[PDB]
């Protein structure tokens, strides 16, 4: 059992990790797609000019 | 002169035991005895735990 629990341990931590990992990858998307929908101006706009 | 046992004997938790208590908080001692007792058809374990 307590072999169980160490190995408990190291596997809640990796998983930790891991999800950090992917919120990180989709953190920066996120911003991306954020600022390049900012300085985009609509249709009505650009086919005007 | 009286011949008296040595040390402590141990008692040890089973992979199986560790399963049951892991999901129902409950140890059958020497699980597997019972199971091959109870497959083979035998009323009778020969010592107890």
């Amino acid at each position: 059992l307590d072999k169980i629990l160490n190995v408990e341990a190291m596997h809640t931590v990796l998983r930790a990790l891991k999800n950090t990992a992917d919120a990180m990858e989709r953190g920066l998307i996120h911003s991306f797609l954020q600022t390049l929908l900012r300085k985009a101006p609509p249709y009505f706009v650009v086919q005007t000019l | 002169t009286v011949s008296a046992p040595a040390t402590y004997g141990n008692f040890v938790l089973s992979p199986e035991n560790a399963v049951t208590a892991i999901s129902y908080h409950s140890i059958l001692a020497d699980f597997n005895s019972y199971k091959a007792h109870l497959t083979s058809g035998q009323p009778h374990l020969p010592n107890d735990s």
